[PDB]
């Protein structure tokens, strides 16, 4: 116990670094600071785009090894897929934006 | 010389504090006693007008334009001679 | 690269006066300039 | 879009670069007036515009910061390669300044005597006040590594103790050089040996006090409780420029007052 | 992927089956060519018969058509290799009834 | 000491459509019309002396 | 000096400024193969209707287009490495004139005995006399001995200056406070001009410098009746 | 924030008439390129 | 078909010999006769 | 409004813009005093007068055209536009320093044009060396609104290169590998590490020079002890990297522009095309001295700054193979950028080549301050940087207007600006073999064919400049809006449209972690 | 000399493994091409029996006490003089 008085970020934190600071606590990302780890990508099995509009750019690094990423704009609706090797992806509603 | 004041010089604020007062401050108490155990006077070193000092291609902006910004009259002598 | 046809296209009669008023623009100043150099150095 | 999902900041328009820029021209024209038809208002309205700029810039800045909550981790990590960066761009400056000397020095010219000190030069003692001076700086990088680590700690008491202390060593520092100043038997126009002592010596002396009033501006800023024990960059940004302060008097002490002297 | 890399037969053989795939859909099919097409290579009769079909089984006869002014166009200066793909083709042309782009008069401007 | 932090948080938060630089109140305004004249005349000041000092 | 309409170097007047244009025979062989090979390659490649824009291996053929440039590297290096050693030399001079730049002529010193010293200025286009060259004549030429290994030490009394003579394959910058070595060698009598190498005023065009290459004898006697 | 987008939108100048653009395009590049002339004439004029 | 400016982010046609199978058909919009035109491509092509 | 969009901005786009504005002006200017130069020299005698008059031109062509036409341009215009773009990011890492950063350029440029009002201005050739450029030599205001005019726009790049390294290595997609970044970010990012190192240094050194001429310090004074040459040690420490970050971007745009009209995926060899960077980056630094070899330098000195900048021959030389490389199984569209690109490559590499010949310190004792190293940088810069350019000008201009060129009207510029320069330059090797020097108002009649030939070359030049102001002219007067986009999967900045909203990516990519 | 070379110099193992091949080894070559493009051989040292060198004060406990661990009979003259 036993301090000296600095305030704490989970009291003295606010806009938006607070914002992030207890989404993160959650452990939800609505700030984009992670990178969203894959899925299958098979047509049953999509990667899921979340999204605060109708479209979004994806970037598809289809090989591990690629310097090269493949963008396209997935849409709302039915499930898309990159270009270079099909690999699905699926336009999700975003969530603790505000 | 060396060093090696057996043990902490890192991490935790307490440790920090007691180097602080314990080692850094009674350095420049030392160090200053020093320095004015010493604080005498130079004698005003004897002036011959050599070329390669009291230079001036061009006058300073200050002042006749002829003396520095930290003339020091006793110690600094002009290109002509001694200040006095 | 595709493109929409022009909104304001520029007919060839414009594309003259446009290709002239700019070569005017920069040989004029410089002309006149240089045409009087010998009258600046005799002052 | 519109609403923004990423953690960066959008800064506002300013208008803190224009007066900045603008203050670059005010102060390098008038010290030419100053240089050459010999005047010097047009360099005191540069100093001054430089000063308005520079403080509501920074303003903008802690407002941004510190009220308006914009400094996200994606934001802090980017001011650090910034700081970062702007010291490695100030250590490049000074090695023009220690290569002049070395370059000097390694080779003095006939002219010179053809021996270094050059003959007539009388150097000042290393193991006088150039010894206090060390002292002082160092003395400093313990006392505001404490003030660092009692603020991580959320001792404000103690923050604020150990950092006066910090500014105090600094200004005495200042003081000391400046009395060096006065007593030194040598000048910037005496050849080679003062033209390099007074500047090297000199861009430092206005670092320490460019790295005093920012830790001042840290001691104001902590009294308002701007920091908390974890985001507090203006501090971490203060120490790193004041680190880099000691180190280059290190590298001049060791160079100008001691071999080269 | 990486090094894996697969003798001329076993290429051909990828690409049969690839096209044959009942189930395939427009974009496979589009992507097989639009991919086959950045090789070093003018397609074995046998991969452009396949394709040839899939084209019939997404009743697409516009696609047929252009795969085969790609097959032309990847012969560059070589005047022997369409004559002779149109040639093992004739069958299968013929079954679907498949024009060749020339026959269609779109081989002039 | 005092700690009105979050005083000063809720006033720059305000809505008032303002940018940070005059999100402040009055004297933000005095300063910012302060240094942008200064900054100007000088800029003029300077203009009429690179001038003045074009000739012999 | 030089002609209307040249190409290349002007005719070397000693053993380096030849050694030299052979050297640079060599280098200039070589710049035209790369940039031939070059142009080459580019015009192959725009040249053909076949496509392959798939992905396609590296480094196989970049050890290549490595390991060859460092070889041809390795041959003009060597050559060019053996002249310039060859030139900072272990000579023995058997005279050392002196020469300064000054802001707009030359002053040349000859004091290895007596103190033989003046000036060298550039003859007006006006004061020249039919079939002298326009702006490379000058009113005092620097005589020398031909055939003889001669140290010259150049400098300057102002701002920098650079003393060259291309015929015989020599430039030394000219810096006041600096005593810069060269060795001249002759091995043919004749005038051999040169301009001032380094910007330097007003007339940094007009400073030339004439080599006057007599032989023994008639050097002594210029120099006794130059004082 | 009215920022205003678009082709002929995101630049300082009006895109609106050909003419009057005709005229800023030429006085921009025009006072740019003679400039230098003038500089020059100006120093040949003293002593 | 017409194009248009804010249709940057859906897939377009494109003429070029290395995508010889455009993302997109050339034309989007069928009159009667070529819907019916269309019907008979389902039927055998000869 | 205005007022905040144009002179308060945080805006990547509309400050990249506010630089190629600044960038098209200032090269207009540096166009004059080129053609004064030649004007001069098409004749023999003398036109406008003394070597002062005529060298005070001289170095205000150089100048121009380093700092405030290529540098501008090329890293504050195409760097502040597309750099945001390729990446994703919503903007620069700091906005407000970013907007200082092209304010800085006008007030330097002023100072620059006041240094050669102002008594008889500069004529010190741009390396601005003591003590020609000293109190005595050239006493009064001038060379020090030289001087002024340099810490400026030295400050305004240092500025930037923060923000590139900050921007570039701080705010890509979080599953995106540097590894993963187009080689025109990777070539601006080591461009603004090259001006981070070297600017100080220079800074360093024109302070010295300063303060030798107007608060009595004798640096380069001998009189005091000093060393004229001690200050071309620290100049040339910043002017050979300053002549890499001349042209390393250009090396990326080039990379994108011949990829994208081969109608290749990426480029050949892209981990060797990093790598040829990094490298002529880090042998930049550790060459400046073959910028001395006429100055009295030990033997053994001399050997390792030739041999040490040969070896630059060979990570470039990777770079010309694999761009060849790239073009192979292309579909090539001979488009006008496309012809930009192929000119860069040839000519770029015979200048590149001549400058192979100049490393040399022995044949360079008789080639050194002559024609031909004008012509040797003449090739690299007029026909190098500037061929990059108009390019990636060419290329990317529907991007940040919206509009399209005509490309027959670009191609005839191509077409006119080609001949210009190479009957400008070609004949200066000649020159300089035959022993013309550099600086002069004038030669001996010998020199008189070549130099008329180069200056009529260089009224060639003149039109094809004219032209390209009435080419961006129609192209606003006409008004073709853009409708598609080839290859836009492997080319981000083309995304959004043209032109590309004021705020892009305010909602990130999305980027999955394999 | 200096350093620059743009990015990358720091954490993970694909930059690392970048600087081996890309930097570190290629340096090696240099250096190893360099040290035999200039392998002659110096000339044996003319000999002189300075009292400073060639010091014995105790035999060697190996050989005849007289012949340092790698003499090398070339360039390593014995006490009396060059080997032969
Ligand atoms: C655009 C910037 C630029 C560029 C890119 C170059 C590139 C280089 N330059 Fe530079 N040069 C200048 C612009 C620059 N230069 C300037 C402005 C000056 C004079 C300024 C002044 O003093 O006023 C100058 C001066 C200058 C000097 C001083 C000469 C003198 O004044 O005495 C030297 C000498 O070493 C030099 C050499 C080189 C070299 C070795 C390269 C190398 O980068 C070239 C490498 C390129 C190639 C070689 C071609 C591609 C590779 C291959 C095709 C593979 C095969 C190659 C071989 C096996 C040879 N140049
Ligand atoms: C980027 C650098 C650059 C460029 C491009 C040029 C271009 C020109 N240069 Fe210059 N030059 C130098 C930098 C440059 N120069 C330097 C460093 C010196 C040495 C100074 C010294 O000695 O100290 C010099 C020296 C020099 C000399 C020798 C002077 C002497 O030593 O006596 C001569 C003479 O022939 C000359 C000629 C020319 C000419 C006719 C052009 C023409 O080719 C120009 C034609 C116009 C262009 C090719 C530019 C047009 C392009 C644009 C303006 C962009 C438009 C913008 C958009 C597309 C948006 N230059
Ligand atoms: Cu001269
Ligand atoms: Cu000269
Ligand atoms: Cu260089
Ligand atoms: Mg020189
Ligand atoms: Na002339
Ligand atoms: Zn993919």
């Amino acid at each position: 116990a036993s301090g000296g008085g600095v305030p704490t970020d989970e009291e003295q934190a606010t806009g938006l670094e607070r914002e992030v600071m207890l989404a993160a606590r959650k452990g939800q990302d609505p700030y984009n600071i992670l990178a969203p780890k894959a899925t299958s990508g098979t047509k049953e099995d999509p990667n899921l785009v979340p999204s605060i509009t109708n479209k979004r750019i994806v970037g598809c690094i289809c090989e591990e090894d690629n310097s090269t990423v493949i963008w396209f704009w997935l849409h709302k609706g039915e499930a898309q897929r990159c270009p270079s090797c099909g690999t699905h992806y699926k336009l999700v509603p975003h969530q603790l934006a505000h | 010389a060396s060093a090696a004041k057996g043990d902490h010089g890192g991490t935790g604020a307490r440790t920090w504090r007691f180097l602080t007062f314990g080692l850094a401050l009674p350095s420049v108490a030392l160090c200053t006693l020093n320095s004015w155990l010493h604080s005498g006077h130079r004698e005003r070193p004897a002036f011959i007008p050599y070329h390669h000092l009291r230079i001036r291609t061009k006058p300073f902006s200050w002042g006749d334009g002829n003396h520095t910004f930290f003339h020091n009259p006793r110690v600094n002598p002009l290109p002509t001679g001694y200040e006095k | 690269i595709t493109a929409k046809p022009a909104k304001t296209p520029t007919s060839p009669k414009e594309q003259a006066i446009g290709l002239s008023v700019t070569f005017l623009s920069f040989l004029l100043p410089a002309g006149w300039v240089l045409y009087h150099l010998d009258n600046y150095k005799k002052s | 879009m519109t609403h923004q999902t990423h953690a960066y900041h959008m800064v506002n328009p300013s208008p803190w670069p224009l007066t900045g820029a603008l203050s670059a021209l005010l102060m390098t024209s008038g010290l030419t007036m100053w240089f050459h038809f010999n005047s010097m208002t047009l360099l005191m309205i540069g100093l001054t515009t430089n000063m308005l700029t520079m403080y509501q810039w920074w303003r903008d800045v802690i407002r941004e910061s510190t009220f308006q909550g914009h400094h996200t981790p994606a934001v802090q990590k980017g001011l650090r390669y910034g700081m970062i960066l702007f010291i490695i761009s100030e250590v490049l400056f000074f090695t023009g300044f220690f290569w002049a000397f070395y370059h000097s020095s390694l080779a003095p010219t006939p002219e010179l005597g053809g021996c270094w000190p050059p003959t007539g030069i009388h150097p000042l003692n290393p193991l006088e006040v150039p010894l206090l001076n060390t002292s002082v700086l160092l003395a400093s990088g313990v006392s505001i590594t404490w003030a660092h680590h009692s603020l991580m700690e959320g001792d404000r008491k103690h923050m604020l103790q150990a950092l006066f202390i910090t500014i105090t060593l600094g200004v005495y520092f200042t003081l000391l050089q400046a009395s060096e100043y006065y007593e030194a038997p040598f000048t910037i126009s005496d050849g080679v040996y003062g033209s390099t002592f007074f500047v090297a010596t000199g861009f430092h002396g206005l670092h320490v006090i460019i790295g005093s009033t920012f830790l001042i501006v840290c001691f104001f800023r902590q009294l308002k409780f701007h920091f908390t024990s974890n985001h507090h960059f203006g501090f971490e940004a203060g120490a790193w420029y004041w680190h880099f302060v000691d180190v280059v008097w290190l590298f001049l002490y060791v160079s100008i007052y001691w071999w080269g002297s | 992927s990486h090094g894996s890399h697969e003798t001329d037969e076993e290429f051909d053989a990828r690409w049969v089956t690839y096209f044959n795939k009942p189930d395939i859909d427009a974009w496979e099919l589009r992507k097989g060519m639009n991919t086959l097409v950045g090789y070093d290579l003018v397609p074995e009769p046998k991969i452009i018969d396949a394709a040839l079909r899939a084209c019939r089984r997404l009743n697409d006869f516009a696609s047929a058509v252009r795969i085969l002014e790609v097959v032309k166009d990847k012969a560059g200066p070589h005047k022997e290799i369409y004559p002779y793909v149109i040639q093992e083709l004739r069958p299968t042309l013929n079954e679907l009834g498949i024009s060749t782009p020339e026959e269609l008069g779109l081989d002039k401007v | 000491f005092e700690n009105r932090v979050a005083e000063k948080q809720k006033l720059f938060q305000e809505d008032n459509g303002l940018p940070v630089h005059l999100k402040g109140g009055a004297t933000d305004n005095i300063l910012y019309r302060v240094t942008m004249t200064l900054c100007l005349g000088g800029t003029l000041y300077s203009l009429y002396c690179l001038g003045w000092a074009s000739f012999p | 000096m030089a002609y209307p309409m040249q190409l290349g170097f002007q005719d070397a007047t000693s053993p380096i400024m030849e050694e030299l244009l052979h050297f640079h025979d060599h280098t200039l062989m070589i710049v035209f193969l790369i940039s031939s090979l070059v142009l080459y390659i580019i015009s192959l490649m725009l040249t053909t209707k076949l496509t392959h824009t798939s992905t396609m291996d590296a480094q196989e053929v970049e050890t290549i287009w490595t390991i060859l440039p460092a070889i041809i590297l390795i041959l003009i290096a060597l050559p060019s490495l053996r002249i310039l050693y060859m030139m900072d030399e272990i000579n023995n001079p058997s005279l050392t004139v002196k020469t300064m730049g000054h802001q707009w002529y030359w002053s040349y010193e000859y004091t290895d005995y007596e103190d033989l010293s003046f000036d060298s200025y550039m003859i007006p286009t006006s004061e020249l006399k039919p079939g002298e060259l326009r702006l490379l004549e000058v009113d005092n030429r620097v005589v020398l001995p031909m055939e003889m290994t001669i140290r010259m030490l150049v400098s300057s009394e102002d701002v920098l200056h650079s003393w060259a003579v291309p015929s015989l394959g020599l430039k030394t910058d000219a810096i006041p406070g600096r005593l810069n070595q060269t060795t001249l060698m002759s091995s043919r009598p004749g005038l051999y001009y040169g301009q001032c190498s380094e910007i330097c005023g007003s007339n940094h065009s007009f400073m030339p410098i004439v080599l006057e290459l007599v032989p023994l004898k008639y050097f002594e006697k210029w120099s006794a009746s130059m004082l | 924030s009215h920022y205003e987008e678009g082709p002929g939108k995101n630049i300082p100048f009006s895109v609106e008439n050909k003419w009057r653009l005709l005229a800023m395009m030429t006085l921009f590049f025009g006072s740019g390129f003679a400039a230098p002339f003038f500089i020059v004439r100006h120093q040949l004029l003293k002593k | 078909s017409v194009v248009k400016s804010e249709d940057y982010a859906l897939p377009s046609y494109v003429d070029r010999r290395d995508y010889p199978l455009p993302d997109v058909a050339h034309v989007k919009n069928l009159s009667a006769s070529q819907k019916a035109l269309k019907e008979k491509e389902k039927a055998s092509w000869s | 409004m205005f007022i905040n969009r144009w002179l308060f901005s945080t805006n990547h786009k509309d400050i990249g813009t506010l630089y190629l504005l600044f960038g098209a002006w200032a090269g207009m200017v540096g166009t004059a005093l080129s053609l004064l130069i030649r004007a001069e020299l098409g004749q023999p005698g003398t036109l406008l007068g003394d070597d002062q008059i005529y060298n005070v031109v001289v170095t205000a062509h150089a100048f121009v055209m380093i700092f405030f036409m290529v540098m501008p341009i090329m890293i504050g215009g195409f760097g502040n536009w597309l750099v945001p773009l390729m990446i994703g990011a919503p903007d620069m890492a700091f906005p407000r320093m970013n907007n200082m950063s092209f304010w800085l350029l006008p007030p330097s440029f002023l100072l620059l044009l006041a240094s050669s009002m102002v008594e008889a201005g500069a004529g010190t050739g741009w390396t601005v060396y003591p003590p020609l450029a000293g109190n005595l030599a050239h006493a009064g205001a001038s060379v020090d609104l030289t001087i002024f005019s340099l810490h400026l726009a030295g400050v305004s790049s240092i500025l930037g290169a923060i923000n590139f390294i900050t921007t570039i290595i701080n705010m890509k997609p979080p599953a995106m590998s540097q590894y993963q970044t187009p080689l025109f970010v990777w070539s601006v990012m080591i461009t603004a590490v090259l001006l981070l190192l070297s600017l100080p240094v220079l800074a360093a050194g024109i302070t010295m020079l300063l303060t030798d001429r107007n608060l009595n310090t004798t640096f380069f004074d001998p009189a005091g002890g000093g060393d004229p040459i001690l200050y071309q040690h620290l100049f040339w420490f910043f002017g050979h990297p300053e002549v890499y970050i001349l042209i390393l971007p250009g090396f990326g745009m080039i990379s994108h522009i011949v990829t994208y009209y081969s109608g290749k995926k990426e480029p050949f060899g892209y981990m060797g095309m990093v790598w040829a960077m990094m490298s002529i980056g880090f042998l930049g630094f550790i060459v400046w001295a073959h910028h001395m070899f006429t100055v009295g330098m030990d033997v053994d000195t001399r050997a390792y700054f030739t041999s040490a900048t040969m070896i630059i021959a060979i990570p470039t030389g990777v770079k010309v193979f694999s761009w060849l490389a790239t073009l192979h199984g292309g579909n090539i569209k001979w488009s006008p950028a496309m012809m930009w690109a192929l000119g860069f490559i040839f000519l770029f590499t015979v200048g590149g080549l001549t400058g192979i010949v100049l490393a040399n310190s022995s044949l360079d004792i008789v080639l050194h301050d002559t024609y031909y190293v004008v012509a040797h940088f003449h090739y690299v810069l007029s026909m190098g940087a500037v061929f990059a350019i108009m390019g990636g000008f060419v290329h990317w201009f529907p991007l940040f207007s919206g509009y399209t060129l005509n490309d027959t009207w670009a191609k005839i510029h191509f077409a006119i600006m080609f001949v210009g320069v190479n009957m400008t330059f070609f004949p200066q090797h000649f020159l300089g073999l035959s022993g013309m020097p550099r600086r002069y108002s004038d030669y001996p009649d010998a020199y008189t064919m070549w130099n008329t030939i180069s200056s009529m070359g260089s009224f060639i030049s003149l039109t094809a400049v004219m032209l390209m102001v009435f080419i961006i002219w129609e192209a606003f007067a006409s008004k073709r809006e853009v409708l598609t986009v080839d290859l836009t999967t492997t080319n981000l900045e083309w995304l959004n449209g043209c032109p590309p909203p004021y705020h892009t990516f305010e909602e990130p990519t999305y980027v999955n972690l394999k």
